[PDB]
């Protein structure tokens, strides 16, 4: 077939690869520009939905959904990340283990303490997927863009992270609609 | 241009329409739109390439795993033309046209077949003949007036086929590219001889037990009467 | 037509002067006419045979044949398919689509690049009142006299 | 097949050799010639009075 | 192309290098818009037009250059685009095929979209202005100076806001060149 | 029933090894997916593409401060007209010529007035004749007509309007 | 019915009902290079913009780029930021091939070996 | 700015990439300078030092006219071509013939098809074999069915493929390209290596193909040849040149098999992965089958790969 049956895997010792080092057709890094998002204050969904653009692609004029070429977002400061009211006590994060008992309810607060940087992972990740499930390669690639830093200290001062000064326009707290 | 008929063949193969088969056409292998179905637009050089470079490797094309013939050698190109010579004409036909018309007229219709027929073969290793007559060697330059003479055709240096062009008119006339077809074969064929005389003189001032002795006596013999039947000299 | 010259050449017409099926002969004789005056530069030839082809075709200046089944169909339609012959140069067939009306891109000004508005700045329509500047005397007395009501209304 | 259906208009390339005949075939010259068999009726059987002489003092 | 026209002089002498070297066009054809430049080649949906002809088209939506900007409200006159007819075919069928799952019929429908294949020759412009308009305040403005922007643009820091977040420094005070000097 | 098998039976080649060896399995595979295809043909990728356009335009007008949402209701309002096909061809192939549509609406620069309705003249109510002569309404439109001649384009018919009016004299033989 | 994946518009600030008034268009765009881009009134109705060509643009984007790294010195994505606005002012042509293709290619020049199978710019018959 | 010296190689090697003209027009008169100081004092390793930077120099100029020109009055085909250790033989055999290869070379290389068409009409109203160089036979290939090009990187741990290649030659059928691009990168890694193995089996490699081209099988593409036939500006090594090569004959030779000979570990076999340009929205997926467009606009396409089939023969 065109796809193979024999497929990298994450038990075989070949590994996982990197799309940032990967070379590939429909991978473009040659017009990319580095940026970067002070999270301080800002809601943790915007921050996600923001950088999810940026990472994506979204952002540019000729933004082709086969072609992905995003720009690097360095998030800092994701400890100071604001979730409005009582969302941290009340917010789920809900995923089903495949094996007896497929139940993992998880507080936003429980993530919190194991890592902070989890928590935009999350919330990219679900940004991201909004648009983009069907493929892996279109989910999986985009997300290796985001550096995610809880505080001010990146090894990322050779790329000259531009500061992305962004304003939400929405005005009310984030609201959590999930069936 | 690829599967069906090379370019010093001798089939003559309608790559686009099949005529050799047994059996309607169910599947285009070739294939690069869905469109293909009922409008295909063969014809086009960008689809026939896909279709074409598709097909099987013949016994013309001699596929690349499988190793190839040696055709453009000259040794095997004179005897090829040689042994169409024996087909149009038999030995015994051969001797009674030796001694000097009268012949059967089934019989004659034979002689001006072969005539026709090496015409054709001439068209078409001449664009592998011209390629070789470097390298080629000094029997198989003698067996290109041989091969005509026992063919019973004059080579034309300025009976005859060679000398006039098959009739028709040039708008009508294929000039297709990628064919190989030369237009003018009587005007290269003549400078054919020219340069395979030239050549032979080359390798002859080149040459200069008894084997060597009644070797150079003879093949020096051979020249003046074989060269001499198409009427050049030297 | 492309520059002033037809990529058609040849029209390869046959047929069957004796036999049956007089459409070809039809076409030969009420429509051809009108069209070899018409477009003069293209050779047709005919080709008179027992069992004739009952398909035209048109042969292109890059050695490209193509061809339309003509069997019953009558001159009418052959005339088509033969003014169909002529106004095709044989080199392509894109699908149309909006990505394919503009058969090859072009920028005038130039294409978008990241980098053009990149360094870009938001700015405003009229000049800034600073925060940190120093008071001329009638700004002074203003804004002393704001902060004095808001006090005087307040205690 | 049928005038309509996609099955006409198949073999688009290869229905004729692109090269002439060297003895039968021959271009149209132009308004001034005539064609053998060209006739402006459809005539399935395109006999004329040699082929196919008929006895009678006028011709009809 | 006969150059641009105004009541005024100066503006004349100013916008007339403007509008040299090449032009491209937006144009309306069959429902359909288009980015022309001289040497592009379009398919249009089929006009009925000879082959090899010589053609104007009427509805242009906007021209520019490598310089000057011409926007039409919702159409322009002036502006010569000329093309020439190159092909008229049918283009790559599109074969759509409807059957019910309930019913026995099969539909086969071919479209092969008919168009006409244009390649074009020349984009002229010669416009007339009446003058030079204030952007920010809506007015024609009388007098005419090209050295003096029309509308100057100021800075955004007022030091009121804390939160504003800053854009490094070299971006937030840049003035940008007098171009039609 | 017609199933279409005979043209199908042409493309199997674009088809994997089950399908193309074996004639029903790929006809069924054909069938379906040319179905498919053209049921999300009609009814879906029309909102899928114009989505992507949108995104283009709106992401270009995002490098302005501005979106789609503002462009939208401005492209509207100055009675531009440009398809969001066009308006992303000008953002990507244009970038200036896409900022100037931007700026003609950031700008308050009047709309241009809704289209006349068409009136009648004053010289229609003047009574024919008041007591070898033209309707003077007729005579008035005529030149509202060869203006409009003159208007397209510089021609050999020159820019004097009155006398192109009074060219049926010069056809006439004077007795 | 299934979930919907088309691509969303972002957010945009919420207009405070000043946008209601006539006069007043709802887009606001004042940039930096907004007053060049200056308007003229045709005779149709219809505009004209004059603006300043792309490698001009691009020619102050890399003043600005340059005034903000005199400062602290150009790092490596500035230096190649700055070598591509530079060879697209200059452009004349399209680019085709990687950039780094170059690099990959001339790396011999970078790292010398031992003077056995040293490589230089004459190689064969020496 | 500064004479009174001859500008060396690494110069000529570091001003290829920039796009300014005035500097290349500045360099250029610096590299006809250099190149007869270089002549004058009869050093070998600086004038060949000179010749492959400067090559590199030369494709990287726009206006092929000045570049060709410069090329053919400099002497490079000849000069470099006495550098290489078995190309000797064909190396005088150019000098003496190219002023009769330079007759056959078409004016234009757009739409090649129609140009031999109206060359084989004229042969319808009323020979001793030359180097084989691409341009000028343009005719000869269309009548061959397949089309070897030769690639650097069959050269390790044997010559058999190749030895495998020339088999097929004398067929009449096949041909084979080789360019001076891939005799450079035989030549550059006969004398570099990190073996002894790949430096004898590109040592035979080179006599094989002198071989054949002095014989007058295979085929060649000279410098000026290739600076006729690249895209304007364009840089070209032993990896585009494939496939500059490769679209050329996939666009204007529509009927001629190309194959390619390359090594399974080398990058240029997939060159729409690698070898690729950025998001480039001047091309398209069909800018391989128009035209106007460069060539290099082909390898973003995978109809490159559709028409180009690389193959291992025995
Ligand atoms: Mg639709």
């Amino acid at each position: 077939p065109f796809k193979s049956v024999l497929r990298r895997h994450k038990h075989h010792p070949e590994g996982l690869p990197l799309y940032n080092d990967m070379s590939k057709q429909w991978l473009c890094r040659e017009g990319e520009r580095w940026w970067l998002l002070d999270a301080r204050g800002e809601q943790l969904p915007r921050v996600a939905a923001v950088a999810a653009q940026y990472i994506t692609g979204q952002h540019r004029p000729d933004f082709t959904p086969g072609m992905i070429t995003g720009d690097h977002v360095v998030i800092v400061n994701i400890k100071d990340v604001v979730m409005v009211g009582d969302q941290w006590i009340r917010v789920p994060i809900t995923w089903q283990t495949a094996y007896p008992g497929g139940k993992y309810r998880i507080r936003l607060t429980d993530m919190y303490e194991r890592d902070p940087c989890m928590l935009m992972w999350w919330f990219l990740k679900d940004e991201v997927n909004r648009h983009f499930v069907r493929k892996l390669k279109t989910r999986i690639a985009p997300l290796e863009k985001a550096w995610l830093y809880e505080d001010s200290i990146h090894p990322h001062a050779d790329k000259n992270p531009r500061p992305l000064c962004w304003t939400d326009p929405e005005v009310k707290g984030w609201k959590y609609r999930d069936p | 241009v690829y599967g069906g008929s090379g370019r010093g063949d001798l089939l003559y193969e309608n790559p686009d329409a099949r005529r050799h088969s047994g059996r309607a056409l169910g599947v285009l292998n070739g294939v690069r739109h869905s469109s293909q179905a009922t409008m295909p637009e063969s014809g086009q050089l960008y689809y026939r390439k896909l279709i074409l470079h598709s097909r099987p490797p013949n016994g013309s094309c001699a596929g690349l795993q499988r190793h190839c013939h040696d055709t453009c050698n000259w040794s095997y190109l004179i005897p090829s033309l040689h042994r169409c010579a024996e087909s149009a004409i038999s030995a015994k036909l051969w001797e009674k046209m030796c001694q000097l018309v009268n012949l059967t007229q089934y019989e004659r219709q034979r002689v001006r077949d072969g005539q026709n027929l090496y015409r054709y073969e001439v068209h078409q290793r001449l664009p592998l003949l011209e390629e070789s007559i470097g390298w080629a060697q000094l029997d198989d330059l003698l067996g290109w007036f041989r091969s005509a003479r026992r063919a019973w055709v004059r080579l034309p240096t300025s009976s005859s086929a060679m000398s006039c062009r098959l009739e028709g008119h040039a708008d009508s006339r294929d000039t297709t590219p990628g064919r190989n077809q030369v237009f003018d074969t009587p005007e290269r064929v003549e400078q054919l001889t020219e340069a395979t005389v030239h050549r032979i003189r080359e390798e002859l001032q080149r040459l200069n037990s008894a084997r060597r002795l009644a070797r150079d006596e003879e093949l020096s013999r051979c020249v003046e009467e074989e060269l001499g039947w198409h009427g050049v000299a030297l | 037509s492309r520059n002033g010259e037809l990529c058609l050449k040849k029209v390869i017409i046959s047929y069957c002067p004796s036999n049956g099926a007089p459409n070809t002969r039809q076409f030969l004789a009420t429509h051809l006419p009108h069209f070899h005056a018409k477009y003069p530069s293209v050779s047709i030839d005919l080709r008179p045979r027992l069992w004739p082809e009952m398909a035209i075709t048109g042969v292109y200046r890059d050695g490209s044949e193509r061809s339309y089944n003509t069997k019953n169909l009558s001159p009418m339609g052959i005339f088509l398919r033969l003014n169909n012959l002529v106004s095709t140069a044989n080199d392509y067939d894109q699908p149309f689509c909006a990505s394919h009306l503009h058969f090859q891109r072009r920028s005038v000004q130039g294409t978008w690049n990241p980098w053009l508005w990149n360094y870009e700045t938001e700015r405003r329509r009229t000049e800034a009142p600073q925060w940190r500047r120093k008071l001329s005397e009638k700004e002074w007395d203003y804004y002393v006299g704001q902060y004095s009501a808001q006090m005087k209304q307040e205690e | 097949s049928s005038i309509f259906s996609p099955r006409y208009d198949w073999r688009t390339s290869g229905v004729h050799d692109i090269a002439p005949r060297d003895e039968g075939d021959f271009l149209y010259q132009g308004p001034q010639h005539v064609l053998p068999g060209a006739h402006p009726l459809p005539l399935h059987h395109p006999h004329n009075t040699i082929t196919r002489p008929v006895i009678s003092p006028y011709i009809p | 192309a006969n150059g641009l026209r105004c009541p005024d002089a100066l503006i004349t002498r100013t916008l007339n290098p403007l509008l040299n070297g090449p032009k491209f066009a937006v144009i309306y054809c069959g429902n359909h818009q288009y980015k022309v430049a001289v040497g592009d080649v379009i398919a249009v949906q089929r006009l009925r037009v000879e082959i090899g002809s010589h053609i104007a088209l009427k509805k242009v939506l906007m021209v520019g250059g490598p310089r000057f900007t011409a926007i039409g409200r919702p159409l322009l006159e002036g502006v010569r685009v000329t093309a020439q007819v190159e092909e008229q075919k049918r283009m790559r069928n599109v074969v759509s095929l409807f059957a019910t799952p309930g019913r026995r019929h099969v539909r086969w429908v071919d479209a092969p979209h008919a168009a006409t294949i244009i390649r074009i020759c020349e984009i002229f412009y010669s416009p007339n202005v009446v003058g030079e308009l204030d952007k920010y305040k809506g007015e024609l403005l009388e007098t005419f100076t090209p050295g003096q922007h029309t509308n100057p643009v100021y800075p955004v820091d007022d030091g009121y806001d804390v939160f504003r977040k800053k854009d490094k420094e070299a971006m937030e005070n840049a003035t940008t060149f007098l171009d039609l000097l | 029933h017609y199933r279409a098998k005979l043209e199908l039976d042409r493309i199997r080649s674009m088809l994997r090894g089950r399908a193309r060896l074996e004639r029903k399995v790929g006809l069924k595979r054909l069938f379906f997916l040319m179905r498919t295809q053209t049921r999300y043909r009609v009814e879906q990728q029309a909102h899928w593409e114009r989505a992507i356009v949108r995104k283009n335009v709106d992401s270009a007008a995002r490098e302005h401060g501005t979106g789609w949402q503002h462009l939208r209701n401005e492209l509207g309002r100055q009675n531009v007209m440009l398809l969001p096909r066009s308006q992303q061809l000008l953002a990507q192939y244009e970038p200036l010529a896409f900022r100037a549509v931007v700026e003609l609406c950031a700008s308050r620069i009047p709309p241009p007035p809704p289209p006349v309705v068409a009136s009648v003249p004053e010289e229609s109510y003047t009574l024919w004749p008041p007591a070898s002569l033209s309707h003077p309404a007729a005579r008035v439109e005529l030149r509202c007509g060869v203006e409009r001649v003159l208007r397209r384009g510089p021609s050999g018919l020159g820019n004097n309007v009155n006398e192109l009016i009074d060219a049926w004299k010069e056809f006439d033989v004077s007795p | 019915p299934k979930k919907d994946r088309r691509f969303r518009v972002q957010p945009l600030p919420s207009l405070h009902a000043n946008s209601l008034a006539d006069d007043t268009p709802l887009v606001t765009t004042t940039r930096t290079l907004s007053p060049n881009f200056r308007a003229f009134a045709l005779q149709d109705g219809g505009v004209f913009f004059t603006h300043p060509s792309h490698e001009q643009v691009m020619r102050v984007g890399q003043n600005i780029l340059a005034e903000e790294t005199k400062a602290t010195g150009m790092t490596s994505m500035d230096t190649y930021v700055n070598s591509r606005i530079q060879s697209i002012i200059a452009e004349n042509t399209v680019e085709n091939v990687a950039l780094s293709h170059w690099r990959r290619r001339h790396m011999w020049n970078l790292v010398r070996t031992h003077g056995k199978l040293q490589r230089h710019w004459g190689v064969s018959d020496a | 700015s500064d004479t009174a010296s001859p500008r060396g190689p690494d110069f000529f090697a570091a001003v290829s990439r920039t796009k300014d003209t005035p500097t290349k027009k500045r360099a250029l008169c610096l590299l006809q300078e250099a190149i007869d100081n270089a002549s004058a004092k009869a050093d070998k390793v600086t004038l060949l030092g000179l010749l492959e930077s400067g090559s590199e120099f030369l494709l990287s100029l726009v206006d092929k006219g000045v570049a060709h020109t410069f090329a053919t009055q400099n002497l490079f085909d000849y000069r470099i071509l006495n550098s290489f250790l078995h190309c000797s033989l064909v190396a005088d055999r150019l000098r003496v013939e190219q002023s009769v290869i330079t007759s056959l070379i078409p004016s234009s290389l757009r739409d090649v098809q129609v140009q031999m068409l109206m060359s084989n009409e004229r042969n319808a109203l009323n020979l001793k074999r030359p180097l084989m160089t691409m341009l000028s036979q343009l005719e000869y290939l269309n009548s061959i069915d397949s089309v070897f090009i030769l690639h650097s990187s069959l050269m390790a741990t044997s010559t058999d493929q190749l030895v495998s290649a020339v088999r097929r030659l004398p067929s009449g059928k096949d041909s084979l390209i080789v360019t001076m691009s891939c005799l450079r990168a035989l030549s550059v890694k006969s004398l570099t290596s990190p073996s002894m193995k790949e430096r004898i089996a590109c040592a035979r490699a080179l006599e094989i193909v002198s071989y054949e081209l002095e014989k007058g099988r295979a085929v060649l593409l000279p410098f000026s040849e290739e600076i006729l036939l690249h895209d304007a500006g364009a840089y070209c090594d032993e990896d585009l040149m494939l496939w500059t090569v490769a679209a050329f004959l996939a666009r204007e030779l529509p009927l001629v098999k190309v194959h390619t000979l390359m090594h399974s570990n080398c990058t240029a076999r997939t060159p729409y992965r690698f070898l690729k340009g950025g998001h480039n929205l001047l091309v398209s997926s069909r800018s391989l089958y128009d035209k106007g467009a460069p060539l290099l606009s082909s390898l973003h396409s995978k109809e490159l790969r559709l028409v180009t089939h690389n193959v291992r023969l025995r």
